[PDB]
RNA sequence: GGUCAAGAUAGUAAGGGUCCACGGUGGAUGCCCUGGCGCUGGAGCCGAUGAAGGACGCGAUUACCUGCGAAAAGCCCCGACGAGCUGGAGAUACGCUUUGACUCGGGGAUGUCCGAAUGGGGAAACCCACCUCGUAAGAGGUAUCCGCAAGGAUGGGAACUCAGGGAACUGAAACAUCUCAGUACCUGAAGGAGAAGAAAGAGAAUUCGAUUCCGUUAGUAGCGGCGAGCGAACCCGGAUCAGCCCAAUCAAGCCGAAGUGGCUGGAAAGCUACACCUCAGAAGGUGAGAGUCCUGUAGGCGAACGAGAGGUCGUUGUUCGUGAAACGAUGACUGAAUCCGCGCGGACCACCGCGCAAGGCUAAAUACUCCCAGUGACCGAUAGCGCAUAGUACCGUGAGGGAAAGGUGAAAAGAACCCCGGGAGGGGAGUGAAAGAGAACCUGAAACCGUGGACUUACAAGCAGUCAUGGCACCUUAUGCGUGUUAUGGCGUGCCUAUUGAAGCAUGAGCCGGCGACUUAGACCUGACGUGCGAGCUUAAGUUGAAAAACGGAGGCGGAGC
RNA sequence: AACCGAACCUGGAGAUAGCUAGUUCUCCCCGAAAUGUAUUGAGGUACAGCCUCGGAUGUUGACCAUGUCCUGUAGAGCAC
RNA sequence: GCGAGAGCUAACUUCCGUAGCCGAGAGGGAAACAACCCAGACCAUCAGCUAAGGUCCCUAAAUGAUCGCUCAGUGGUUAA
RNA sequence: GUAGGGGAGCGUUCAGUCCGCGGAGAAGCCAUACCGGAAGGAGUGGUGGAGCCGACUGAAGUGCGGAUGCCGGCAUGAGUAACGAUAAAAGAAGUGAGAAUCUUCUUCGCCGUAAGGACAAGGGUUCCUGGGGAAGGGUCGUCCGCCCAGGGAAAGUCGG
RNA sequence: CUUGACUGCGAGACUGACACGUCGAGCAGGGAGGAAACUCGGGCUUAGUGAACCGGUGGUACCGUGUGGAAGGGCCAUCG
């Protein structure tokens, strides 16, 4: 017996192509360039899962430093200050305190510069 | 049927290189690796054919869908009478039945029934049997197919 | 339809090619080379282009078929045959089927009970041990 | 509020982008068959009585095809069927037919011209004659070779057969003997087969008994730049049997069982309720899937015609390559015995065995497959034959090469008539179950071209992605883990191949769709897994049976090595 | 007969091609080599070396310490 | 890199020995960068500590402390 | 983790068997936010109009992006080059659904040992009449060497 | 003084991918020199070499195609 392709190739193809909507020009309409674009997309996805974990830490840190310095303290000195007084806060959380709740962040500042004295 | 003549020049043309249009990368060419007429018939070891057949009958015994039979009773070669005979023996119609006998007319009575398949003498075999639900053995052949 | 073959009876074959699963690109064959290529040939006794081992080795002696003797043991005839005796057409029906060759009897392991044997030849220690147990050995005329 | 001032931000899109909607293009995909493919089995020649193959004709209308041949889609008789017919062609008209048409079977009559062509010629299918009869019309004859005559031959035929002649690539990892291989090809002769055949044999048992074919012996014995590699036979088991004469029943055809009602549906075969035949439930057709509606099947009937010597030199054949080279086989030279004789048995001699050369025919088993029939874990429109038909169109001076091609609908009911337009095309209407089937007519993917809508883009450096967030929009696996779209930030050197090293200014690639590449074989070799038997295991050819399989021990493998 | 250091057509013929391209579905486990010698051999092949799977063994391997023997480089030295 | 020859104690040179890496290795660093430095990625996380390397702004992190040096943009490429 | 070895699977045709769907509508096609560790797999809806899914088992012409691969369709270059001798055109008039291109008139221009006339070879109805306008004509055509129909070719003396 | 520059062997190692190559105790026959223990199967050692194939020669009586012979091969030696 013989077994043509029948139906499989087009299903594969549409699969790729349908992953690829919103891609510019032929990248979203031609199979091969879709499939290709997608390989590179692979790289970018995996990488950036790790990397976004890298990025958000960064952000938190920025905000923290800011709040720190509003009340006359560097960030680094603020964080040894916190570790000294064994306050054990996430910097995600430290950021959110710093940004959202003024007086509270203030209190943590005073506690930390005390731990520094 | 494609002439073997070279179609055009090996280099030059700017085309890819080809020699013939009878080639499996060519629409309308040859199949690369097609099927040619062959055979599949080997010799399975005898003892295994025997043990098989045996084990067929055995399987259909724990059924218990064996029905050993002596003589029959179908008037003179009539299917309606096969139907009544069958019915007396619990053959409602809701099963597929293989019948093995050496009597011309009982077979000649079964056959045209949709749900009966009819086999003379030692035309028996694991396939045909295991194919069906019930087996009509008959029984005359059974005391000889032991010894 | 109920039935299934034995686990490990039938391995599905190698379909080389068919994607990066899988043996990608080169289907086992490696990269380039005469081994890579697709043609019937080398074959098997071809070393380098060199000068072959078999070609470097000394030939010894002619060739001769001669006669070969079909072996019958004592230990066979002995222990547990209970002497149905040897004759000519009896051995066959028991177990030493050949034809076209003459029969020989050889020492094997042990002798005890006496029997009458019909061969075409036998070893010294075999006739000696078959007589020393009371049995006679028959060579043809 | 007004003027001025400083600052910040918005909208408009010429065109683009992403997504959505709706189309066009195009012909993938699915379904299908009117066409192929293989295997098995059958059947096997035609021709001077004019073949195979053609040319020109024949029609109420005739370009193609089919059929035919101036007696021209046909004429005569016989047989069958029994109502339609007047070819594919579907189209108008003429008409034929129960005094038996049409079709089927079987014989005859006619059968132009060319083609072995054969009166002579010739650039095939055209030109020119001669003779006998005849009133003319017309008819018949006029080739060569064997033969006294009668009669035979010439030509054609895919494969198969034998014979005369006889390659190379290639393998030997170079090459010359060798191998490819007595293969390809050329020529010849012939048949449905042909060849071969009735032992101056094979052989080693004082065994066998015409030949061919299958298994096996056996990759054994041997051959060989003893390299590559080449490779028997005897025995044994089968298929089929045969040895005689000369020289002193199938081909037309007919008969042939059994069902209705309600329901869905455009339509009944499907559903459902009860019902029947079956030596018949194989199959196809019927508005969808029918044992019981039609054709059929099982079974039965069935025809006037129809069919069944030795030598020496030079060489070569089989495993036979100068080898110690027997034996056959001839080209050259030469040339014996005829029975107490002759020929062989692998140099050669004796002995022991087998044999009667120089004279012929022979069916059967075997090969093939143009043609016919049945079947298929063969193909269904790039597949399968090159062809759903065509060796056509087309290309070539020629030899020769050589395509694509498929689908309304159950049924033509093939859309009267109205609207715009010269028309093409379309919108209505009408038919239809559906024109979401209208003749550019099954489905109708993708590339590719457009219309419309959403959010968007005119300070911007970019492998076009990816991550994060904000804006807008949307709510049928959807109010969240959202879907679309976007702004801005972070991050980011296409794929493949080939490489020490690829974004590379290294290779390939316009795009999408289809076709497209590790397979088959042997009864080979060697391992892994599994199964059946197990000191044993197994059959092959074949025989019979065959909607299955069983027999078949010849052989092969273990059994002891050196 | 629009390309002649040997025309063209068909066939042998799927010539040969140690050469270049190409080689298609997914996940999981281990995971190399580009060294040696030999080759009318050098971009090819044979056998080792290295990888994997399976069956055997059963700590035999690894590192590091202790013991013991071998060495002629670094340095240095000038006795040849 | 270290050890040598060859070479001009030239070569992103050539040929050997030896370790490591690339090859077949992604991740951070060295602006960029197969090889160097840190380090071997089974998957998920808007979690914590560290390595090399870094903490003025682009750019995560001390415009840190104390004792000095250089004033030449030396820093941010060579010699007698 | 490259060559390579090993392991478990996904999907495709055909085949046997079982289940079973289908005009209250199959396969195929189309959309989709659901499912599975991946090949992949379902739900619903739109299309379509007659066949087909699932399960186990068997056999393969069984899975594509590459091969300057093969057949086919459609893009880019682009409304770009070009429209085939620089002998040359103008007006009126007619026709016609439509005219720069057709017909008539008047002129103009170009060949004139030719760009005129007659044979041969070759071609094969291309000639004449009447009609036509899809394509062929490098535009356009109402026209034509194109398409349809019907006519036309005459030998004792020319050539055989 | 002599022919150990010897036949029949070879425990066990070195060494090479293979084929090769190298060293060698000890047993037998049978010898040389020594008064003897003993030593000798070439040279202080490491180069002075050529695998197969086909063939020459001396021995050998293994095979020899109906049997007995002989051609021819085989074996050990050996030359090209
Ligand atoms: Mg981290
Ligand atoms: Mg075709
Ligand atoms: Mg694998
Ligand atoms: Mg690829
Ligand atoms: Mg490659
Ligand atoms: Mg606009
Ligand atoms: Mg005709
Ligand atoms: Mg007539
Ligand atoms: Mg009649
Ligand atoms: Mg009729
Ligand atoms: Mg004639
Ligand atoms: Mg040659
Ligand atoms: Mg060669
Ligand atoms: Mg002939
Ligand atoms: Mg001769
Ligand atoms: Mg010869
Ligand atoms: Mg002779
Ligand atoms: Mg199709
Ligand atoms: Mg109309
Ligand atoms: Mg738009
Ligand atoms: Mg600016
Ligand atoms: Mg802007
Ligand atoms: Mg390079
Ligand atoms: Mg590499
Ligand atoms: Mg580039
Ligand atoms: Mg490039
Ligand atoms: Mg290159
Ligand atoms: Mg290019
Ligand atoms: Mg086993
Ligand atoms: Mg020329
Ligand atoms: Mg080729
Ligand atoms: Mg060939
Ligand atoms: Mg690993
Ligand atoms: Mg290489
Ligand atoms: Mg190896
Ligand atoms: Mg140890
Ligand atoms: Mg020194
Ligand atoms: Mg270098
Ligand atoms: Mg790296
Ligand atoms: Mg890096
Ligand atoms: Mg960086
Ligand atoms: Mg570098
Ligand atoms: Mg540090
Ligand atoms: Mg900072
Ligand atoms: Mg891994
Ligand atoms: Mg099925
Ligand atoms: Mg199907
Ligand atoms: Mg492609
Ligand atoms: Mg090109
Ligand atoms: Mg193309
Ligand atoms: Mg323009
Ligand atoms: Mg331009
Ligand atoms: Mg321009
Ligand atoms: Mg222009
Ligand atoms: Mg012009
Ligand atoms: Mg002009
Ligand atoms: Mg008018
Ligand atoms: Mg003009
Ligand atoms: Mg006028
Ligand atoms: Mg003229
Ligand atoms: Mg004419
Ligand atoms: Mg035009
Ligand atoms: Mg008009
Ligand atoms: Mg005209
Ligand atoms: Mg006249
Ligand atoms: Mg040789
Ligand atoms: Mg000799
Ligand atoms: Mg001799």
């Amino acid at each position: 017996p013989r077994a043509k392709t029948g139906i499989v190739r087009r299903r594969r193809h549409k699969k790729v192509l349908k992953r690829a909507k919103g891609f510019w020009g032929s990248r979203s309409k031609q199979y091969r360039n879709a499939f290709q674009t997608l390989l590179n997309a692979a790289t970018y996805e995996y990488r950036d899962r790790r990397n976004k974990k890298r990025d958000f830490r960064r952000l938190w840190i920025q905000r923290i430093n800011a709040g720190a310095r509003l009340h006359g303290m560097n960030y680094s000195t603020f964080i040894n200050g916190l570790k000294r007084a064994n306050i054990d806060l996430n910097r995600k959380v430290l950021a959110d305190i710093a940004a959202r709740e003024p007086e509270a962040f203030k209190a943590l500042v005073d506690a930390s510069r005390n731990a520094r004295q | 049927s494609k002439t073997g003549r070279k179609m055009y020049g090996q280099k030059g043309t700017g085309n890819a290189r080809h020699g013939d249009r009878s080639v499996p990368t060519f629409v309308g060419g040859g199949v690369a690796f097609g099927p040619k007429p062959r055979s599949y018939d080997y010799t399975l070891p005898r003892q295994v054919r025997q043990l098989g057949l045996a084990m067929a009958i055995a399987s259909r015994q724990e059924g218990g869908k064996l029905v050993a039979v002596d003589g029959f009773d179908i008037a003179d070669a009539k299917t309606k009478n096969f139907i009544s005979w069958a019915k007396q023996n619990g053959l409602d119609g809701t099963e597929k039945v293989l019948l093995v006998t050496d009597d011309e007319n009982t077979r000649r009575a079964a056959r045209n029934v949709s749900w009966v398949s009819v086999l003379p003498v030692a035309g028996v075999n694991v396939y045909d049997i295991l194919r069906h639900d019930r087996l009509v053995i008959d029984a005359a052949a059974l005391e000889i197919v032991e010894e | 339809h109920d039935l299934k073959p034995t686990p490990g009876s039938r391995k599905d074959r190698k379909r080389v090619g068919r994607g990066p699963g899988g043996t990608d690109k080169t289907a086992g064959r490696g990269h380039k080379g005469q081994k890579s290529r697709s043609g019937a040939g080398k074959g098997a006794f071809f070393e380098g282009g060199r000068s072959r081992l078999i070609a470097r080795l000394p030939k010894r002696g002619f060739n001769n078929v001669g006669t070969t003797y079909e072996v019958v043991k004592l230990s066979q005839l002995q222990d547990l045959e209970d002497t149905t005796f040897d004759r000519d057409t009896l051995e066959a029906y028991r177990l030493v089927r050949r034809k076209n060759r003459p029969v020989k009897l050889l020492a094997s392991g042990e002798i005890s009970r006496a029997v009458t044997v019909h061969v075409d030849a036998a070893s010294a220690a075999a006739i000696k041990a078959v007589e020393a147990a009371g049995g006679r050995v028959v060579l043809p005329e």
